[PDB]
RNA sequence: CUGGUGACUAUAGCAAGGAGGUCACACCUGUUCCCAUGCCGAACACAGAAGUUAAGCUCCUUAGCGUCGAUGGUAGUCGAACUUACGUUCCGCUAGAGUAGAACGUUGCCAGG
RNA sequence: CUGGGGCGGUCGCCUCCUAAAAGGUAACGGAGGCGCUCAAAGGUUCCCUCAGAAUGGUUGGAAAUCAUUCAUAGAGUGUAAA
RNA sequence: UAUUGGAGGUAGAGCACUGUUUGGAUUCAGACAAACUCCGAAUGCCAAUUAAUUU
């Protein structure tokens, strides 16, 4: 669990990488939880439920994002919340990992999970989602719009490989 | 690499510089590390032929007044519709 | 005919004070916009702009940084 | 992930407060300064530029074992009364770069009722 | 786009003279101004 | 047949014709080039007799650079007109040559060709050119 | 975490068949059918399932020969 | 020497490289209390002192990038005198660019060592 | 009013260039605006900081929102320009 | 008139910004501008003198 992340350091990361300090380790910052848009023309009941998906999947009621951008030739403009965000930093923040690396790892139909290269340079998985692995409590009763979430997990590493030795307790890449 | 020049005064004025340049003479300074500033008078048909092999960027041993330094054509001042030159900077080498 | 016959009936602006004279207490000093110039010591800012002494004094433009500028008033004897 | 320095984001948060900074010599402003376990006041002069009379939290008189809170109140009491003996009696207080709260309330409200008028 | 006058509500009647939009603010606007025969802040409505 | 595909003001006032060049006085991209010794405007319709002419001698040896480009329009009154009710409209192009400039480049043939297929060229203009090769020393 | 603003929250039951790592949380509230004292696996939803066991990476020409005989 | 706080047109800055630590400064440990995040004790505030010099911070060499910069010479010009030329001559003032070069900061008051 | 008169265009106000580094300076010279708006888009006390570019990400309109890094100033400033 | 201090971006010149452009492989060279400026005069202008001369 958590405490398994502090024997993880001297697992592997404490050898593979060679640190000569203990306070130059990876870790886990944070994490965000971007819906998508819902389209705010006729979807003013969709992020008003697609809103419960994400206050579900974590207990905290997500920001909800305004799109701050005039794209003309489209249903937006300055105004107009189009988004929803929720962010996860401390202990609640380890459990919504352990719970989709215990959770989603059979109920994704994917072998190679959801992505090998992933590092962005600069050590954020960004994965997908497929609205049913995770929200364990969310089952396929309350709601129809499958939609895919976005978990950008991003860490203290600084280097693409080290989030993936980092990333190595309960991941499958 | 042998071309003698004068040293001229201070504060020419602007006939002057003019009345020189009608003969074959070209001002000039001499800066660098090892010798400080000097207004110099060269001469044109004798700077292009010991210019004219030596190369581009060569070592020129030009006698100012009595001494004889080592310098090198930093940079020239052309009238490209006159076809002449009309002043010339000399870098003192060490 | 054409488009091109107007025109505003301009404005008086610019310094209406010398560095070093002296000036009563509501001179002003400096007719902008924006700023041009800053109020340094005992100079004040109007509401469009301007700036005038608050002090008898004598005038002094001096440099601010790198590109600013103010004006100021001292208070000789 | 970067790291915001928390000294650099306070240095900027008070050039912008010592746009009205008067210490004159006759109403100086009263300065603080936040380490970790370190509350530092100071009154300067900024016609002149010069310290008038210092008093931190590391000194032997304030050496002592409190929350830091009830141990900043000393840190007022201490300054305000070597700002007696300066003939000052009016000043104005600069709150750093800090929010007036917890510490700085603390040490104002200690300093102001020393007799130090602001 | 309109014009409005401010009347105080005891002291009795006009002081202050501004302006309204009547598609923003439809009602009557209140708002506390210095009543210079009671020497005093009082509240004023629209007239 | 040259001309800028913008402009932010076709109305200008006319250029300064006096005083000497500042730019473009070296041959920089061939090994010749016709120089001017006068002032003048090149009209944009003159630089096309001009590019034809010496172009077509060469037969295809090697290239040409037009040093010059006209950036500025001119403006003329419809024929027959009384005096000032504005402005004329755009009626060309022109630049600005003066004595020092370098008009044209060739590279690539020899200076018995050179000297020749830029004679035709300066027939073509309305100013007094010359001859040059690239400065050294 | 502000006070009412943050959905309500509990230790899950994840008490499932993959070993019952009853760790987790979540809003998930129904009638406690297993309530251990080892760890907080009590009220949810979740006794069991194959999520931690079998993962999705870590778990013609016969049928023609078959028909005949060759 | 370290720290707090002002003054100076970056000669003071970016950049890369390397040292440093309980008198300090920081990361760091936590959310009961003061207060707090249009969600998150991340930030802000407070209560703390296990762990570290890795980072910030400070110190030390580097002239790659910026900033600074002559002298000499030119452009352009005030005045004069010739002239009607896309001008000449004389005198004074004199750029911009570009070179040689300067430079990896000077300095006041306070408190400690 | 007016390169005779007439047609067309013009009349009051604001910004720029012409305008010759103070200020002022004409033409039927060259370019644009105004005849309002806001109960906060005003006062004050705290806090905050940009557009854009890559990268990796269900949507993809190449271009919504999300995250990291380089961004000195290229955003914003109700409404023309300075 | 001499000295001293100021405000102000013109000539020239430069591409650091807004536009306009030629040839090579976002760069390496070359050009253009009344309404472009990283720069920037000579003069004129506003003042001080505890300076001379004349009205």
């Amino acid at each position: 669990l958590k405490e398994k992340f502090n024997t993880e350091v001297t697992e592997n990361l404490m050898k593979k990488f060679n640190y000569s300090s203990v306070m130059e380790v990876p870790k886990i910052d944070k994490i965000v939880v971007n819906m998508g848009v819902g389209d705010a023309v006729q979807n003013s009941k969709v992020l008003d439920n697609a809103v419960e998906e994400l206050e579900l999947i974590t207990g905290q009621k997500p920001l909800v994002t305004k799109a701050k951008k005039s794209i003309a030739t489209f249903r937006l403009r300055e105004g107009m919340p189009i988004g929803a965000k929720v962010t996860l930093r401390g202990e609640r923040m380890y459990e919504f990992l352990d719970k989709l690396i215990s959770v989603s790892l059979p109920r994704v139909r994917d072998f190679q999970g959801v992505s090998k290269k992933a590092f962005d340079g600069r050590g954020n998985y960004t994965l997908g989602v497929k609205e049913q692995l995770i929200f364990p409590e969310i089952d396929y009763d309350k709601v129809s719009k499958v939609r895919g979430m976005d978990i950008v997990i991003v860490t203290t590493a600084n280097t693409d490989e080290e989030a993936r030795e980092l990333l190595a307790n309960f991941g499958m890449p | 690499a042998s071309l003698k020049s004068i040293i001229r005064q201070g504060k020419q004025t602007r006939s002057d510089l003019k009345q020189l340049r009608k003969s074959g003479k070209v001002p000039a300074v001499v800066y660098g590390y090892g010798t400080k500033n000097v207004s110099v008078k060269v001469d044109e048909v004798e700077f292009i032929k010991v210019i004219r092999e030596v190369g581009r960027n060569g070592v020129i041993e030009l006698g100012v007044g009595s001494k004889t330094i080592k310098v090198m054509v930093a940079d020239y001042q052309f009238d490209p519709l006159k076809n002449q030159i009309t002043h010339i900077d000399f870098l003192a080498i060490n | 005919s054409t488009k091109n016959g107007r025109d505003s009936e301009s404005k008086r602006l610019g310094a209406k004070r010398a560095d070093g004279q002296f000036v009563t207490g509501g001179s002003i000093l400096y007719r902008q916009r924006g700023t041009k110039i800053y109020p340094g010591e005992n100079v004040g800012r109007g509401g469009d702009d301007t700036l005038f002494a608050k002090i008898d004094g004598v005038v002094k433009f001096e440099r601010k940084g790198r590109d600013k500028k103010q004006v100021s008033v001292y208070a000789v004897a | 992930i970067s790291k915001i320095d928390k000294n650099k984001v306070r240095l900027k948060r008070h050039a912008r407060v010592r746009t009205n900074l008067s210490g004159t010599a006759e109403k100086p402003r009263l300065n603080v300064y936040r380490s970790n376990k370190h509350i530092y006041a100071q009154i300067i002069d900024d016609n002149k530029g010069v310290t008038l009379a210092q008093a931190s939290s590391k000194d032997s008189d304030i050496a002592t074992t409190a929350t830091k809170v009830e141990l900043a109140t000393k840190v007022g009491e201490a300054i305000a009364k070597k700002a007696a003996d300066k003939g000052i009696k009016e000043i104005v207080f600069d709150r750093g770069g800090y929010l007036y709260h917890g510490r700085v309330k603390a040490l104002a409200e200690a300093a102001r009722e020393s007799g130090l008028e602001f | 786009r309109v014009n409005v006058t401010l009347a105080c509500t005891e002291c009795g009647d006009r002081n202050y003279i501004t302006t309204k939009n009547k598609r923003n603010n439809p009602e009557r606007i209140e708002m506390k101004k210095y009543c210079p025969r009671l020497n005093k802040y009082t509240l004023h409505r629209e007239t | 047949m040259l001309l800028p595909k913008r402009v932010k003001y076709r109305r200008q006032h006319r250029p300064k014709t006096t005083g000497r060049s500042k730019g473009g006085n070296y041959v920089t991209f061939g090994e010749f080039g016709l120089q001017a010794t006068t002032t003048s405007w090149i009209t944009s319709r003159q630089i096309e007799s001009a590019r034809i002419a010496m172009t077509r001698y060469m037969k295809r040896g090697g290239k040409v650079w037009i040093k010059i480009f006209p950036h500025t329009p001119y403006t003329k009154k419809p024929l027959e007109v009384r005096m000032g009710a504005g402005k004329g409209a755009v009626e060309g192009w022109i630049a600005v040559v003066k004595p020092g400039r370098i008009l044209f480049e060739v590279a690539g043939v020899s200076e018995e060709v050179a000297r020749e297929a830029l004679r035709l060229a300066s027939h073509k203009l309305p100013v007094k050119t010359k001859f040059v090769k690239r400065e050294e020393l | 975490m502000k006070q009412g603003i943050h959905p309500e929250y509990h230790q899950v039951i994840f008490l499932d068949t993959t070993t019952n790592f009853k760790f987790l949380s979540g809003s998930t509230k129904t009638s406690s059918e297993m309530m251990e004292w080892e760890d907080g696996k009590e009220y949810p939803v979740i006794r069991l399932d194959i999520s931690s066991d079998s993962h999705p990476f870590y778990t013609r020409v016969e049928r023609f020969n078959k028909k005949f005989g060759l």
